[PDB]
């Protein structure tokens, strides 16, 4: 098993180096920390370096932001939005409203969080999260990527 | 530090010596930065706890 | 069932502000304990409309 | 089309439910059509589900009320039928030694 | 084309029986009718020469359950060429049909249909009158003082059946409502 | 078995229970929903998992903010085992591939992992209730490969802790089972539906919800489940051919069949497939010729008329006509 | 005397007296006013049953009510005593007085103080005079009562 | 014995069968005064673990017994009480009583010579709720000789 | 005529608008849009929270004017309340709505042209907005949401170093308003995808309730803080711009001269920027000095009581009316005497221009529809309350 490896060692860092410099998100805001997230995408802070262009449908796109609160009413299309993306599907809950009820938490029609829905693997807290605290969320998203040994443990089994 | 308790890392810090009869803790040196001021009459053989800080004082002589 | 009746003045303060005023007293007695961080759960939505 | 104006007494409320009934029968094709149920269940006992909830309400004897449960009906109807309502609800809407003893084993608030 | 000028013109030119009540003070003029002449006072209001009312604002509701007609619908209005404004009002009931204004304003076709989604005062010779606000299964009405702010259902994605499923409320941390009131006031 | 439930409030998500059951292999098919079932009545359920960090994450929905705690486990080695156990009450057993990898053979796939679970809870000392879960029809004489060893480890279970419930479902159908959907796929690719078995092949399919229910149900009942052996069967008795024909009046196509004997089969299955003996580990997966399943569909799989029962706990079984096969509509 | 509970979720916080001018006139005694403790500490929680051995382990509610339900019938229709408790509510009383009936006995009493009284006027033992109009008397004559404890 | 409460003191130890009770903060029953007044209770808080109120647990151990009861409601036993003492149901009204120490069972028997004893020594320690309380265990040391 | 189901998950069409609409294959006839995907439930949960408590409930409501949007609120209690402001807060409160009406005008622009297709001015606007995001970083402690304006003054004051900034930002915003309008009206493709689109005349927009800037692209010299002026405008010379024809373009230009207004009155308050108290002092609204309340019972007492209670608005009613970037943004306030509003209205006024979409949309081709959802500048957090 040592003899083979080092392939397998440099095969999954190639995966994962492929996989975190070149993410594409789907913009799916719903309310104002969407504006946050198209701001962090302007000429100031400028997303697009890291390889983080946006998608315009989710059959390309492999990862999704929920900028915004979550009604009752967009539930199901959040779901089937999320079923359409390709087998990845990693989940960011941009704001404070998306990652867990929010500051209304409380109304008839308000999910309590995107997490009764569409699995999340980073949550970014804020009421709007800072341009840099979106960033750092991405950051950490990339970092989760790293520790992927998608073809070791495909190859142990 | 971290091991200590904040309940039990208090009780080892002197008290204060008062000349007077009364002593008005503020809290901090600067008074906006600290607790509302709170007068003490510090009479008993005891220090007199401050409520808010925790902080004790003891009279030695008038 | 609920209950119709008009709260009592509090014996802690002398003032009768509070009076006068009628509240339905559906009995939302059904709270537990979330074993995580102690917050108090409900189950019946009439937990404080008629407060 | 429009709102009609409330009923001025029972006997004009009455000709009213019997034509929401119908058209709610009228209807019915469409809902076993569009949304994929033909196994699960025949188109009969649908008449009986929706006469066993029109002939629960038979006691109230205020036109206004019975018009507007009328009034309900058809924005649930109109829901239904159009592409609002979603699959696996309108399935669960329609479609021993005591009864105390068992409340009492559950949970104390029955 | 202020408020004394309107009060006075109002006061004379109106026919009666059709104003109930009226105020007169500095936060806002109003005309409380009789929930039957409504379309009779807007239409009058709208096309006058002295009183030419074109747009209207809002359609307001509050809900106070302590009075027979519970509900109270408020009609807000504007004057734009005699920068003043009109409030109308009447007293509804949660059941009893009150009468539509969307023949003489169209832009009161959407707050007719919030005015029904949140309270339940249904209209007659409106077109729609379809919810608009809540969910398309929602039941209920939720600006009412009865129906719980937490409300009746919650909403969560259930794995047997890949679809989002509602189900009775249960929430981990209940509303705190803190009761400040105190006497002396 | 009683004292272990410590009820807190209403039947709902965020309820509490006093079950803290670890599901080994939960990542799989029948246990996306048993954990389910688990974390609607309100217990909190561990999902030990051994392969990607992304592959026990459809499982966090279950529960509500720490119902669902997967951990990291190796099955290899034995002590970072009684992590995944250290703070739990009941144990539940899911473990057994229907594949045979070099790395884990068909003893060291549902065998041995079982009799290491088995024994390390006995050493516990903490562990109250036990459900090992096997397939139903496991014997020791049994053309079938993996059913002999299954059944070999459901027996030697029963030694390491005699107050241990052994359940058998008997081929559970759902949205994501490998013995309908696998057929459906093939039928769209070219089509022709190879029947191994040639009809005449009698067993019991079940729903899987409902194979759920009966492990939720031995947990939940106090009384005879500790040491008993449930044989969980469906409403009435299928075979390989009318069993095409109700997955085929869905697909909403022509019913085709190149009904083949038994060795053509089993000599195009088995030694054909059978190439897991050098170098690499991962080889392609059996579709529908399978070297256990080739020699099982030679014999009825029918329940015990004398051992336990599926509606001894009082649970009808799905009919699976109407209402269990609904996801064949994504085919047609 | 008339209180008002005080809870905070699903704990009683503090008892505060209501006013009522004919029972506790505003007033409230020490012993009721911090007896909130005893609410949350040692209580049953669920039914137990002692075994064989002396061990004492806890059942479920159907299987301790199933062990009473074998022994209720165990003994003659005589000698089925039942004893009420000093806290314990008139519907508890009154069912547990009809199933000790309904089985040929009749061996029910209050918890104390009960063994040959007879209570059958409704006036001679209770407050004839009322709690407010003991305002009105001129004399008292405590016979072994000590109505301070 | 088969006790049935929500406390012990020196019933748990030598009970049999233990079935646990509501408290007075949690249950809706009716209460009589020493001058014959009557009023309800109103239930504050949720019961403690599985615990059942008082005549749930009587009713349905009556049922299990194989001895039926007219009743299987909270209302329906209070229209049995009312059969048996009808101003027990009558929670507003101060109703006096209509006798008198004329009429009773005129018995001179024999005297006594032993004198009246008390019936309550600890105040603090009375009923079951008081006496497991951590308040009156401190409270009944220092205010008292 | 067949049936499309619009309805794209994704802010390049500013999300949460499901749009159903009627087609003849290449002309519109009826759209029907559905509003309630962003019901959050604002207007239930204001009458369970205090006076207090219920101000971040407006920065929420059309999130990118928000000192606009609580400035209503502010307005509307103080009238409730009797409340008299002093000088230099009400100067602060008018250069912070103007900073609002200026981001609200970029933010409306740069989208509606990237919708259009034109994407490279919308960088340069959201490069100049990063200077008054920054802005409303420093006053305030959150860049976006802002809890500045309250019912007595503004929560606290200015620090010493903005006015110079301020200053210094308006110095070139006009030379980068310049730069950004060079692209577009000038353009030849523009002007043929906006000219002769979604007319409306003033008859439809007073009917339809088009208060705004849709009113006054139909020849209605409508302006509320002109035709009733709140805080310090008559002071301050600003113009109204009116438009000719109800078409998009005029619409366009109509934004533009408001941007050019606003920074002139951005400039006239940092010229009469007074000195004195920022919050009010004739009633209690407002909370003691954090170096007061440490050493005075009083002022305790008063923090306290506003910070548990609140302060009890006397019963009463009214709409108060502000111009809101959008357009009329007015709060219905009922009081019931106690310290929580009895019911609080919101008139969004993005509400009735969506509405009012039906007719705008009358035979126009479908792409011709999200440059009239563009020039009506629709946010779906007022919309959906
Ligand atoms: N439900 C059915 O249709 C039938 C069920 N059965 C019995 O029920 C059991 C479960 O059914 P099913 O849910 O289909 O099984 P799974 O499909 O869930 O596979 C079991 C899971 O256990 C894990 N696993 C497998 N081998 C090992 C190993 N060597 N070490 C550690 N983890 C391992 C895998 O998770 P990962 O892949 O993430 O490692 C796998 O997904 C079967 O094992 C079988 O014995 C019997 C007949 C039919
Ligand atoms: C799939 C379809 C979707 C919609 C399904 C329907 C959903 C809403 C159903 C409506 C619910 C209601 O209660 S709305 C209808 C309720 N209204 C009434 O029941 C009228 C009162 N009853 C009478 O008038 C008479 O008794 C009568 C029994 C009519 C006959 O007796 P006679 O001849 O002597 O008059
Ligand atoms: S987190 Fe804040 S900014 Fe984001 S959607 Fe929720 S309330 Fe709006
Ligand atoms: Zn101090």
């Amino acid at each position: 098993s040592k003899a083979a490896e080092f392939v397998i060692s440099k095969v999954d860092d190639l995966m994962n180096w492929a996989r975190t410099g070149s993410i594409w998100p789907m913009t799916f805001g719903l309310a104002c920390c969407a504006v946050e997230m198209m701001h962090t995408g302007a000429a100031r802070y400028d997303l697009d370096r890291f390889g983080i262009i946006f998608r315009p449908s989710p059959r390309q796109s492999d990862c999704m932001i929920v900028a915004g609160t979550l009604t009752n009413k967009m539930a199901p299309a959040l779901r089937k939005v999320y079923d359409q993306m390709p087998e990845p599907r990693w989940v960011i809950s941009m704001g404070s409203c998306a990652n867990g009820g929010g500051y209304y938490h409380y109304s008839y029609s308000v999910v309590r969080g995107c997490d009764r829905i569409v699995p999340v693997d980073i949550y970014v807290p804020g009421c709007p999260p800072t341009a840099e605290a979106l960033l750092y969320g991405l950051l950490q998203l990339q970092k989760k990527i790293n520790r992927r040994k998608d073809f070791l443990h495909w190859w142990n089994k | 530090r971290s091991k200590k308790s904040p309940m039990e890392l208090i009780s080892e810090v002197p008290p204060i010596k008062v000349d007077g009869r009364i002593v008005a803790c503020e809290g901090d040196t600067n008074p906006a930065l600290g607790h509302p001021i709170e007068f003490i009459c510090l009479d008993l053989n005891e220090p007199a706890i401050c409520k808010y800080c925790g902080l004790r004082y003891v009279q030695d002589h008038h | 069932k609920v209950i119709i009746y008009s709260p009592a003045r509090t014996a802690t303060q002398s003032g009768s502000g509070k009076l006068g005023k009628w509240k339905i007293n559906f009995v939302s007695t059904l709270k537990w304990e979330n074993p995580l961080m102690g917050w108090t759960s409900t189950g019946d939505p009439y937990a404080n409309v008629g407060d | 089309i429009g709102v009609p104006p409330n009923s001025a007494n029972l006997t004009e409320a009455r000709r009213r439910v019997f034509d929401f009934f119908r058209a709610a029968c009228r209807s019915i094709p469409t809902i076993m059509d569009i949304y994929n149920l033909q196994d699960v269940v025949a188109p009969s006992q649908l008449r009986y589900a929706i006469s066993a909830q029109i002939r629960n309400n038979a006691h109230i004897t205020d036109p206004k009320v019975i018009d507007l449960l009328i009034f309900k009906g058809m924005e649930e109807l109109t829901d239904i039928v159009d592409h609002a309502k979603q699959r696996h609800h309108i399935i669960g809407q329609y479609v021993g030694k005591t009864d105390f003893l068992k409340n009492f084993y559950t949970s104390n608030y029955f | 084309m202020d408020n004394q000028f309107i009060f006075k013109y109002s006061w004379e030119t109106l026919p009666k029986k059709w104003v109930k009540k009226m105020e007169r003070s500095e936060h806002g003029n109003r005309f409380d009718t009789n929930t039957d002449y409504l379309f009779q006072l807007l239409c009058f209001l709208k096309l006058h020469t002295y009183t030419r009312v074109q747009v209207l604002i809002d359609i307001c509701g509050v809900d106070y359950p302590s009075r027979k007609r519970r509900f109270e619908v408020v009609y807000n209005l504007l004057s734009t060429r005699y920068n003043s404004r009109i409030r109308v009002q009447t007293s509804a009931d949660e059941v009893t049909r009150i009468s539509s204004v969307v023949s003489l304003f169209p832009s009161a076709g959407w707050w007719e249909r919030e005015v029904w989604d949140m309270f339940g005062v249904s209209f007659i010779n409106h077109p729609d009158l379809r919810r608009i606000l809540t969910d398309y299964g929602f039941e209920g009405h939720p600006l009412r003082k009865d129906f719980p702010l937490s409300g009746y259902v919650q909403v969560r994605y259930d794995d047997p059946e890949k679809r989002v499923v509602s189900e009775p409320i249960e929430m981990t941390q209940e509303f705190r409502y803190f009761d400040f009131a105190s006497p002396w006031e | 078995g009683v004292g272990h439930l410590a009820r807190k409030g209403t039947g709902g998500r965020s309820s509490v229970s006093g079950i803290v059951a670890t599901v080994f292999g939960a990542t799989g098919f029948l246990g996306r929903y048993l954990v389910q079932q688990l974390a609607k009545m309100g217990s909190q359920v561990l999902v030990p998992f051994r392969g990607s960090e992304d592959s026990p994450r459809h499982l966090k929905l279950m529960g509500d903010l720490g119902q669902v705690v997967p951990m990291k486990f190796d099955p290899r080695d034995e002590d970072s085992i009684k992590a995944v156990m250290a703070k739990a009450n009941v144990v539940i057993n899911l473990i057994g591939r229907e594949y045979e990898t070099r790395n884990f053979s068909f003893e060291d796939a549902n065998h041995h992992i079982a009799e290491k679970l088995a024994l390390v809870a006995k050493e516990h000392g903490g562990i109250m209730r036990y459900i090992q879960v096997s397939c139903l029809g496991a014997s020791v004489s049994s053309p079938s490969r993996m059913l002999r060893a299954k059944a070999a480890a459901e027996e030697a279970v029963l030694n390491a802790l005699p107050e241990a419930t052994i359940m058998r479902p008997a081929t559970m159908i759902g949205t994501e089972d490998r013995i309908l959907n696998p057929w459906s796929m093939f039928v769209k690719k070219y089509g022709f539906l190879p029947l191994i078995g040639g009809g005449t092949t009698k067993f019991q399919p079940v729903y899987v919800v409902d194979v759920a229910a009966a492990i939720v149900a031995a947990l939940k009942d106090d009384g005879s489940s500790m040491g008993k052996t449930y044989e969980l069967g469906g409403p009435d008795v299928f075979t390989t051919h009318e069993l095409a024909e109700i997955m085929y009046d869905m697909i909403r196509e022509w019913p085709r069949y190149v009904k083949l004997p038994f060795p053509i089969a089993k000599a195009m299955a088995a030694p054909r497939d059978f190439m897991v003996n050098k170098v690499p580990f991962p080889l392609p997966s059996p579709q529908i010729f399978n070297l256990d399943q080739i020699n099982a569909l030679t014999t009825d799989t029918l329940v015990s008329d004398n051992a336990l029962k599926f509606q001894d706990l009082d649970l009808v079984p799905h009919k699976l006509k109407g209402y269990p096969v609904e996801f064949l509509i994504q085919y047609r | 005397s008339n209180i008002r509970v005080d809870s905070r979720g699903p704990e009683v916080m503090r008892i505060i007296p209501r006013l009522n001018e004919d029972i506790n006139e505003e007033w409230i005694s020490d012993k009721t006013r911090f007896c909130y403790d005893g609410l949350k500490r040692q209580r049953l929680s669920d039914p137990m049953i002692r075994d064989s051995d002396g061990r004492f382990k806890a059942v479920s509610w159907r299987d301790a009510l199933a062990v009473v339900g074998d022994i209720i019938h165990q003994v003659k229709p005589d000698e089925i005593v039942g004893v009420a408790g000093q806290l314990s509510d008139a519907e508890s009383m009154m069912v547990l007085k009809d199933f000790v009936n309904r089985m040929g006995s009749d061996n029910v009493w209050c918890e104390g103080t009960a063994a040959g009284v007879d209570a059958d006027l409704r006036y001679s033992y209770l407050m004839n005079t009322s709690i407010s109009g003991l305002e009105n008397a001129d004399l008292f004559l405590l016979i072994g009562t000590q109505p301070r404890v | 014995v088969v006790y049935q409460g929500h406390h012990g003191d020196k019933a748990v130890y030598r009970a049999n069968v233990i079935l646990p009770a509501s408290a007075f903060t949690e249950k809706e029953g009716t209460y009589e005064n020493t001058e014959g007044f009557t009023q309800q209770t109103v239930p504050a808080v949720p019961t403690v673990g599985d615990a059942r109120d008082d005549w749930k647990i009587v009713r349905a151990l009556s049922e299990v017994s194989g001895v039926k009861l007219p009743y299987n409601s909270i209302e329906g036993v209070r229209s049995r009480i009312k059969s048996v003492a009808p101003n027990l149901v009558h929670t507003d009204e101060r109703e006096p009583a209509a006798f008198g120490p004329s009429l009773k069972p005129e018995c001179k028997e024999a005297m006594s010579t032993t004198p009246f004893q008390t019936v309550v020594e600890n105040f603090y320690m009375t009923n079951s709720i008081t006496r497991a309380s951590k308040i009156m265990a401190q409270c009944s040391a220092v205010l008292l000789k | 005529n067949f049936t499309l189901n619009f309805g794209p998950q994704h802010p390049a069409a500013h999300g949460v608008l499901r749009l159903v609409l009627e087609m003849n294959g290449e002309v519109v006839e009826r759209a029907e849009p559905h509003i309630g995907l962003l019901h959050r439930g604002t207007e239930k949960l204001i009458e369970y929270k205090t006076y207090l408590q219920a101000l971040p409930y407006f920065d929420r409501l059309d999130y990118v004017s928000m000192m606009a949007q609580e400035h209503a609120y502010s307005l509307a209690v103080e009238k409730l309340l009797n409340c008299e402001v002093p000088l230099r807060a009400q100067y602060i409160r008018v250069l912070f709505c103007e900073i609002t009406r200026i981001l609200n005008h970029l933010l409306a622009l740069t989208t509606h042209a990237m919708d259009v297709g034109a994407l490279t001015p919308f960088l340069w606007a959201f490069e100049e907005r990063e200077k008054l995001l920054e802005f409303y970083e420093r006053v305030s402690g959150a860049r976006m949401h802002a809890s500045f304006i309250r019912p007595g003054g503004v929560a606290q004051d200015l620090p010493l170093g903005l006015c110079r900034d301020i200053d210094s930002f308006t110095q070139q915003f006009a030379s980068r308003i310049d730069e950004l309008e060079e692209m577009l009206t000038g353009n030849r493709i523009w002007k043929q995808r906006l000219v002769d689109i979604g007319t409306v005349t003033a008859q439809q927009a007073k009917d339809w309730g088009f208060s705004g800037v849709m009113l006054r692209g139909s020849g209605v010299c409508w302006d509320l803080r002109r035709a009733a002026p709140y805080d310090v405008y008559d002071q301050l010379d600003f113009d109204v711009p009116v438009g000719t024809r109800g078409d998009c373009y005029d619409r366009y230009c109509i934004r533009i001269e408001e941007m050019r207004q606003s920074l002139r009155i951005i400039v006239q308050c940092l010229n009469q920027m007074p000195s004195g108290m920022i919050k009010a002092d004739d009633r209690k609204l407002c909370p003691p000095s954090r170096c007061r309340m440490k050493l005075s019972m009083e002022s305790l007492i008063h923090h306290f009581e506003l910070y548990t209670e609140g302060f009890s608005v006397p019963a009463s009613s009214t709409y108060t009316a502000v111009e809101a970037p959008k357009g009329e943004f007015g709060v219905f306030l009922v009081s019931n005497g106690s310290n929580r509003p009895y019911r609080c209205k919101i008139r969004a006024p993005g509400f009735a221009h969506s509405q009012g979409l039906d007719f705008m949309s009358k035979h126009h081709m479908l792409a011709d529809v999200v440059t009239i959802i563009g020039t009506q500048d629709i946010v779906f957090g007022e919309v959906d309350r």
